[PDB]
């Protein structure tokens, strides 16, 4: 599974003393995140899975 | 923002030219933009050379766009703490005689999709004539 | 694959004249000017985009197979060589022949 | 291949073993974020 998204930080000093974490600027190869899988893999298990059933 | 060629202005016939440009007013660093090269024949037109950039993603260690009829006799290389381009052109012949240009190259590059697609040289040098 | 422009350009100052660059395209699309003895400047990108200086009275467009550049209200500093460039199949960058246009 | 291509969504705001009266915000992660790792089993109701 993968996110292509070379995105930054743009931290806030939002204290006193704490500080929070927001999110910079979001860059690079815009796609949305997925995943990848194995479909030939998938058929043959489901089907293992199957006999039992 | 401001590009400077420097470098041999005179090379042998087979010697690998090296050739510096010196980047002032911006970080060579920065996802912003692809450094690279163009080389106008006296007399004749632009000709793209070559760029990259060491802005890298998950599978690799950055991105470099090579001129497929040049590849086999090129290598680029970047200086990120003093921002210097580099052009290695390995066994230059008389052919390759012309006035190469320090190019910053804009285009569909910070934001992207599939891969990056740089269309245009964003901040031009002065250029330098080298021959053999 | 290469991008194709006449080699050259005319009419009087306050007239205006349309360059075609054939070899399609893609938004991917600009055009440099150069002058004798100077390095050529982005003068048109994404088709229809100028950068900061450029005057108001250039502009381009394309259909199907070329792409123009249209200069308006011509006068002596307007002649120069001028290039259209394009991105092909990944990263390819093409430069034409270049047009050398004068008033 | 072939393959599966699964689309995904990303949350920052997230509510934990279906307990309620409480949340935690996650911080976004610098940098492209990419892993792998092995499905072992399923939780399949009939
Ligand atoms: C979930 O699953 C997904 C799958 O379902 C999975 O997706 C896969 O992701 C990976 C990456 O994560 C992908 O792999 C990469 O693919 C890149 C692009 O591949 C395409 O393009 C290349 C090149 O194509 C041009 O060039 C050749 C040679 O000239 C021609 O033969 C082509 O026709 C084409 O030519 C045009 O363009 C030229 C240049 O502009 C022009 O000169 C020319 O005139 C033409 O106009 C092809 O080779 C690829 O084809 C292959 O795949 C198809 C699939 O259908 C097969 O049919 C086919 O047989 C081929 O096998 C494809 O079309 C690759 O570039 C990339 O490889 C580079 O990076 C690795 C890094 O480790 C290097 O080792 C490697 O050497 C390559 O480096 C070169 O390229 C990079 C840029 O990519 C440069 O920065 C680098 O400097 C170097 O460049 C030099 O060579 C260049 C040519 O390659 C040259 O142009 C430069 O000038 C320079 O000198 C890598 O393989 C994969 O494709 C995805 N697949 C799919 C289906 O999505 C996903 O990851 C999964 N998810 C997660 C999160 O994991
Ligand atoms: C199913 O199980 C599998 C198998 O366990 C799991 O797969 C693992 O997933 C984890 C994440 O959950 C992966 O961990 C990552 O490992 C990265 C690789 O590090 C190694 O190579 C680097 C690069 O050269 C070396 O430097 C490292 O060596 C050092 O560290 C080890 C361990 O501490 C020491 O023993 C050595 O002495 C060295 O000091 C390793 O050999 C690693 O880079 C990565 O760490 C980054 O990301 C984490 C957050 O995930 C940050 O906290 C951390 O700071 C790192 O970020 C820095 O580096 C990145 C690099 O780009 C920068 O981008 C950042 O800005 C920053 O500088 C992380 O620890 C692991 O790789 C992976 N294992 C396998 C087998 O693939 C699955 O997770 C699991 N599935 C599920 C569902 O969880
Ligand atoms: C994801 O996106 C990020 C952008 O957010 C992108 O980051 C660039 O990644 C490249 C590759 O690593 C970086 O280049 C490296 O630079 C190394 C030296 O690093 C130090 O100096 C940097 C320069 O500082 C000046 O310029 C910047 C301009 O942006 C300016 O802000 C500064 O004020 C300063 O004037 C500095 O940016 C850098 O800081 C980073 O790291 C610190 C922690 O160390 C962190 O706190 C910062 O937030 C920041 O991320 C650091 O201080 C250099 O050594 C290195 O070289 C190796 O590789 C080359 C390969 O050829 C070899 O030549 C060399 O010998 C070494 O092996 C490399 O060049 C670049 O600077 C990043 N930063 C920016 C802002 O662009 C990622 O690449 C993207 N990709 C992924 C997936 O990570
Ligand atoms: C899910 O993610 C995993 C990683 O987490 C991916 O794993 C890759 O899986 C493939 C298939 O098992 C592996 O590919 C095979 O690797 C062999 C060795 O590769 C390394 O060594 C060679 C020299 O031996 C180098 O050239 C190469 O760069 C590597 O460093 C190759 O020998 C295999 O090649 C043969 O099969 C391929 C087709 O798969 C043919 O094209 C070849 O011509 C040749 O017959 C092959 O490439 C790969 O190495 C695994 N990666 C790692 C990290 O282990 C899965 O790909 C991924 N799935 C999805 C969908 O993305
Ligand atoms: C999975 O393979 C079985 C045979 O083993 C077949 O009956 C079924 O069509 C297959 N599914 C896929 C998607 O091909």
């Amino acid at each position: 599974c993968t996110r292509p998204n070379n995105n930054t930080r743009k931290s806030i000093r939002i204290g006193p003393g704490q500080a929070f974490y927001a999110t910079g600027d979001i860059i690079g190869d815009i796609r949305q995140a997925h995943c990848n899988v194995s479909k030939a893999t998938w058929n043959e298990t489901l089907g293992k899975v199957v006999k039992q059933l | 923002p401001q590009l400077q060629e420097s470098g041999p202005t005179l090379v042998e016939a087979s010697e690998t030219l090296s050739l510096t440009c010196a980047v002032s007013g911006d970080s060579t660093a920065a996802c912003n933009s692809f450094w690279g090269w163009v080389r106008q024949p006296p007399g004749k037109g632009l000709e793209w050379v070559g760029s990259l950039s060491h802005c890298a993603s998950y599978w690799n260690r950055g991105w470099t766009y090579h001129n497929p009829s040049l590849k086999s006799r090129l290598t680029l290389a970047l200086d990120t703490p003093k921002n210097l381009v580099f052009l290695k052109l390995n066994s230059v012949t008389a052919a390759d005689t012309a006035t190469y240009y320090c190019a910053r190259f804009g285009g569909e590059v910070l934001r992207y999709t599939d891969w990056p697609k740089p269309a245009w040289v964003d901040l031009w040098g002065r250029g330098t004539l080298v021959t053999v | 694959s290469a991008l194709t422009q006449p080699p050259s350009a005319s009419g009087s100052p306050g007239q205006s004249i349309t360059i075609s660059c054939t070899g399609t395209s893609n938004n991917f699309v600009s055009w440099y000017q150069q002058h004798a003895g100077k390095a050529p400047k982005l003068v048109i990108y994404d088709v229809n985009k100028r950068p900061s200086g450029v005057p108001d009275r250039f502009s381009g467009s394309k259909s199907g197979n070329t792409a123009s550049l249209t200069v308006s209200g011509l006068q002596t500093d307007d002649e120069a060589v001028y290039y259209c460039g394009s991105l092909v199949g990944n990263w390819d960058v093409i430069f034409g022949g270049g047009t050398k246009l004068t008033v | 291949n072939d393959s599966i291509t699964l689309p995904c969504r990303i949350k920052q705001i997230i509510n934990m073993w279906q307990r309620i009266g409480q949340a935690m915000y996650a911080p976004p992660i610098q940098g492209v974020i990419r892993c792998v790792s092995n499905i072992t089993g399923l939780i399949l109701t009939r």
